[PDB]
């Protein structure tokens, strides 16, 4: 899997312009073969952004443009908007490999977007799961612009480190991130303790939600 | 409005033969060229090869020429793919895409893509459970109900709510990779409590690799 | 203009550009039975860069048809990063030559760098022979090209069937014969074939003018083929015979390079493809000498006389008329090519024991008196403005007596 050299990520102020560089060799891009750019939002097929070095498909915005001079290409985004946060891949054919090459990829991040506190919802184990002698608590965190969150689980105010499974943050459609946490126990563990809590720490501040088997 | 739809198994054992099919609607196979691109999670796309829409002509990535075969059916308006001796390096999302021009190599229209996982582990149907709101107790103004999809090994899982009717307030979260090697997912939709006791709420979970498809009713426990 | 006789031609592109541009010049005189005749050939290609003129001047030097058939320009003055390597002057035989330019690459030296765009307007070919007459050909492009600089990827259809048989192409004309691997019976017919020649950054596509025959004849059923590119005057076609398929695509160009592949796609959902390697022969397919008619004039006395009629019936009462004559198999270029006449020109200086004058109706009468006892051949060439050039092989043979 030979790759074209791309920066892993680039940052940019809103409304400004940023540059993404795709670097190849004399075999692929230095030979004059065409360069192609694809935009990929998470969980979706890549979308053809720039074709034929600098041409623009019907629909792509004029803020996108391309360049190829030298042994490296470049994609330019002007009037940077929050919705442009995505994965950008370059593509070029290699004569020494007889195949189409793709780049490492670049993550576009918009600087200075407004922050957002996380919304936390904690669910007790369902009755159905309880009758199967199992109990899992579901902590769901959403709508927090700073991606990183710390999740802690408490049982009667005691830190539990058993059966804790939490996701990494994932971009939503609002550019805010989402995550979820799970605590897996048995029916006895659920009934033994008086209450269980989910603690979500975000930008210094923390939010706590609790449930009790008595309810 | 030409659209491409990939189909095929989501789990394949090592050394077996992966096989997919791409269905093209709104357009014709003839007059264009058709290619397959795969993308493992966390990495970039990798080109496999393309097939002429009017001839038998095939071109393959030399790194995969030994194990990959491309075929087309002009009738049924579809073209297929086959990969032999699949390994853990072959697990990826597989995209079928149109190559409009033969001289140049770009792909304007892609399909949504289908994930195929290669592992000796077993697929596992999920246990779906209703997430009922303790918030429904205490009469808070808006309530959150959801469905818990737990303990499935192959990644691809799809959840909807009342099918097409409910599309507002529904947030489906990415799944977890539990240390056991099985995956757990949740999907919650926030709803006003005024219409909670009158409108019926059911989630539709689809796990194609394990053939399960369950519609679970969510209600308030008392 | 330095030219004393020019004729023009129109060149239009059929299909998409295959990656090279081809133009054929048939009328330049290649004198027969002359192993020592040479020619000075320059080429000027006229472009438009931004609606502003730009000329590229190329010299191929001296042509030696008896020894060399493929030529590259010695120098380029319009200029390019490398203009000489993108041009080829090839002799096709029978006095015909073809000039080839690689499109998809810039041969022009001056670029703002804002005008990657460039269009070919016309081509001027200059041809000076042993007699010193300047022949010219003007090739106007029916539609301006607007060529785009690119590097097309070279792909290989690595699923076709390799054939031991090899396709040879001579004087730009490919010829190959393949057997038939077709399951359907001849009566079924509905047989279609498509050919593709790939290699060295240029692709050629050929197809049926009339589409599938749909009728197979045990006897050969012929079919015309059109190939993407500037089509040659030589008709290009093929034939499938019930039992084999033979193909002759005409625009095949040396710029494909060695080891290039010819792919043959055929059908009649069952489809098939046969690939075959192509090689460019370096030998001329036939004599480069222009076609010459032979006439027998008998003389019972040392004086002898031949009449050169008006040339090819065209341009009667022409402004320019040129008649040339020389002896068969000359050995010295500095003395054997002095016998040249024009309407204004008088008796040539170095012409020995040959005399000529333009009688009314331009019947040029040549008195070849001076020879005896030896059957000798005089090569007479006559031309006029907008009048194709003819060359006569006149054999003078002694006759014993008058009135036979
Ligand atoms: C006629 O001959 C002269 C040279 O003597 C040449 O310049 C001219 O182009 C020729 N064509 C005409 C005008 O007939
Ligand atoms: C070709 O160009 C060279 C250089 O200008 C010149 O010396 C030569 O006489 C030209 N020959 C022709 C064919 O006009
Ligand atoms: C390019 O050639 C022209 C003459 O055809 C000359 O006037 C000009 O200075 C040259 N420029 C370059 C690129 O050297
Ligand atoms: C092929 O072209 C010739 C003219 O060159 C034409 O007379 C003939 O009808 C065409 N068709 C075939 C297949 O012979
Ligand atoms: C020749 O090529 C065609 C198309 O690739 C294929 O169907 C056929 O099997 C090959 N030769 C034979 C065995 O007929
Ligand atoms: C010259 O010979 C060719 C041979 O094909 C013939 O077609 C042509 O009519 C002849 N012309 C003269 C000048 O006799
Ligand atoms: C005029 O044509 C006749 C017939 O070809 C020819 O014999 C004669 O020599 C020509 N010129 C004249 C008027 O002498
Ligand atoms: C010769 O043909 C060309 C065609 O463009 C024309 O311009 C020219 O005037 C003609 N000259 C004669 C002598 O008929
Ligand atoms: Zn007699």
């Amino acid at each position: 899997q030979s790759v074209l050299t791309q920066p892993p990520s680039v940052s940019g102020d809103p409304g400004q312009r940023v540059t993404i560089s795709c670097t190849g060799s004399s075999s692929n891009i230095g030979a004059g073969y065409y360069v192609y750019w694809y935009q990929q939002f998470p969980g979706t097929a890549p979308k053809l952004l720039i074709y034929q070095d600098n041409k623009r498909p019907s629909g792509v915005s004029d803020r996108f443009s391309g360049s190829k001079s030298g042994t490296s290409a470049s994609l330019t985004i002007t009037g940077l908007q929050p919705g442009d946060e995505a994965d950008y891949y370059c593509s070029a054919w290699d004569s020494s490999l007889s195949a189409v090459m793709f780049g490492r990829g670049t993550r576009l991040t918009v600087l200075g977007q407004p922050k957002a506190a996380p919304s936390v919802t904690l669910f007790p184990p369902s009755s159905e799961e309880l009758q199967a002698n199992k109990a899992t608590l579901v902590c769901l965190i959403s709508d927090f612009y700073p991606g990183a969150v710390e999740v802690a689980w408490k049982a009667d105010g005691s830190a539990v480190n058993a059966g804790v499974e939490t996701t990494k943050p994932s971009k939503q459609s609002n550019n805010k991130y989402a995550a979820s946490s799970y605590l897996s126990l048995t029916s006895d563990q659920w009934k033994s303790h008086k209450s269980y809590s989910c603690q979500v720490t975000h930008e210094g501040s923390t939010v706590e939600k609790t449930v009790a088997p008595a309810e | 409005q030409l659209q491409l739809q990939e189909s095929g198994p989501g789990l394949v054992k090592p050394s077996e033969t992966l096989s997919l099919t791409c269905a093209v609607s709104g357009g014709s196979i003839s007059g264009y060229y058709w290619s397959w691109i795969r993308q493992p999670p966390g990495k970039g796309p990798e080109w496999i090869g393309f097939i002429d829409g009017n001839t038998v002509g095939t071109n393959y990535n030399p790194s995969l020429k030994s194990r990959v075969t491309l075929s087309k059916d002009t009738s049924k308006n579809q073209f297929s793919l086959k990969v032999s001796s699949v390994t853990a390096a072959d697990t990826a999302v597989y995209y079928c895409a149109r190559k409009p021009l033969r001289r140049y190599f770009w792909f304007d229209v892609w399909g949504p893509g289908v994930l195929v996982t290669v592992s000796s582990a077993s697929t596992k149907g999920p246990s779906v459970f209703p997430l009922a709101p303790s918030s429904r107790s205490t009469s808070e103004s808006t309530a959150a109900l959801g469905c818990l999809v737990k303990d499935y090994f192959p990644e691809p899982v799809t959840v909807s709510w009342n099918s097409g009717a409910l599309t507002s307030g529904v947030h489906t979260f990415p799944a977890v990779l539990q240390s056991s090697g099985l995956y757990s997912l949740s999907s919650v939709v926030t709803v006003p409590s005024s219409s909670l006791g009158t409108q019926t709420y059911i989630c539709n979970v689809n796990h194609k690799p394990s053939n399960t498809k369950v519609d679970k009713r969510v209600e308030i426990k008392t | 203009l330095v030219c004393q006789y020019t004729i023009q031609s129109l060149i239009h592109l059929t299909g998409e550009d295959p990656g090279f541009f081809n133009v054929e010049i048939p009328e330049f005189p290649f004198y027969p039975t002359c192993n020592v005749c040479t020619a000075d050939v320059n080429v000027t290609i006229n472009f438009d860069v931004g609606g502003k003129k730009h000329q590229l001047d190329l010299d191929f030097g001296q042509l030696t048809p008896h020894t060399k058939a493929v030529y590259q320009p010695r120098g380029a003055f319009g200029g390019s990063e490398n203009a000489t390597n993108l041009f080829l002057l090839e002799l096709l035989g029978a006095g015909e030559l073809a000039l080839t330019m690689r499109s998809k690459k810039l041969p022009i030296n001056v670029t703002t760098g804002e005008e990657q765009q460039v269009s070919l307007e016309s081509v001027d070919v200059y041809f000076q022979d042993v007699f010193g007459t300047m022949w010219c050909h003007h090739a106007e492009m029916q539609n301006p090209v607007y060529l785009i600089p690119e590097t097309v990827p070279y792909i290989k259809w690595d699923n076709c069937n390799s054939t031991n048989i090899t396709a040879v192409v001579r004087a730009q004309g490919l010829d190959v014969t393949l057997p038939l691997s077709l399951p359907t019976s001849a009566q079924d017919s509905n047989f279609s074939v498509k050919t593709e020649m790939l290699g060295n950054e240029i692709d050629i596509e050929c197809i049926m003018e009339d589409g599938e025959i749909s009728q197979v004849l045990p006897g050969d059923n012929k079919f015309n083929i059109t190939c993407s590119g500037y089509e040659s005057h030589v008709p290009s076609g093929g034939i499938l015979t019930s039992t084999s398929l033979r193909l002759t695509p005409r625009p095949v160009s040396r710029f494909l390079g060695n080891n290039s592949i010819l792919y043959v796609f055929y059908s009649g959902g069952g489809d098939y493809c046969i690939q075959s390697n192509i090689v460019f022969s370096d030998e001329i397919p036939a004599s480069q000498d222009m076609p010459t008619n032979t006439t027998d004039i008998t003389y019972v006395g040392d004086n002898a006389t031949y009449s050169v009629p008006m040339v090819t019936s065209e341009d009667a009462n022409s402004p320019n008329v040129t008649v040339t004559a020389f002896w068969a198999w000359p050995n010295n270029t500095e003395t054997d090519f002095k016998c040249k006449w024009t309407l204004t020109s008088g008796t040539p200086s170095g012409c020995e024991n040959i005399s000529g004058a333009f009688a009314s109706n331009r019947t040029f009468d040549i008195t070849v008196s001076g020879l005896g006892t030896a059957p000798k051949t005089l090569i007479i060439t006559r031309t006029a403005t907008n009048a194709t050039t003819t060359t006569h092989k006149v054999i003078f043979s002694k006759a014993p007596h008058h009135h036979h």
